[PDB]
């Protein structure tokens, strides 16, 4: 879990506007910054002997 | 031969031989290699996954 507190915020809110739906998310004065660059892939792979 | 005396005279020769070799090898292989990536930078958090 998190040892330290991540809900304490300096001063003048930060705008985290992204993300599927329309909805504004706040980021703690403790986390520097957060994208929602959400990277996707999978793999397939097959060999005979 | 028989003339004033007797002589008696007999012979028999009789050889056979027979000689035999059978090979015969097989082999087979067969290699098959399909490999499949995909990387998809969509932009949706499931969707792009999806």
């Amino acid at each position: 879990s998190t040892p330290f507190d991540n809900e304490f915020y300096n001063g003048l809110c930060n705008r985290d506007r992204d993300g599927n739906t329309l909805t504004y998310y706040r980021r703690p004065w403790n986390v520097a910054s957060l994208i929602y660059e959400t990277k996707g892939e999978k793999n397939f792979r097959t060999e005979h002997y | 031969y028989e003339d004033k005396i007797n002589v008696g005279g007999g012979l028999s020769g009789d050889h056979c031989k027979k000689f035999g070799g059978g090979k015969t090898e097989r082999a087979r292989k067969a290699m098959a290699v399909e490999d499949i990536i995909s990387r998809v930078r969509g932009g949706s958090s499931g969707w792009s996954g999806g």
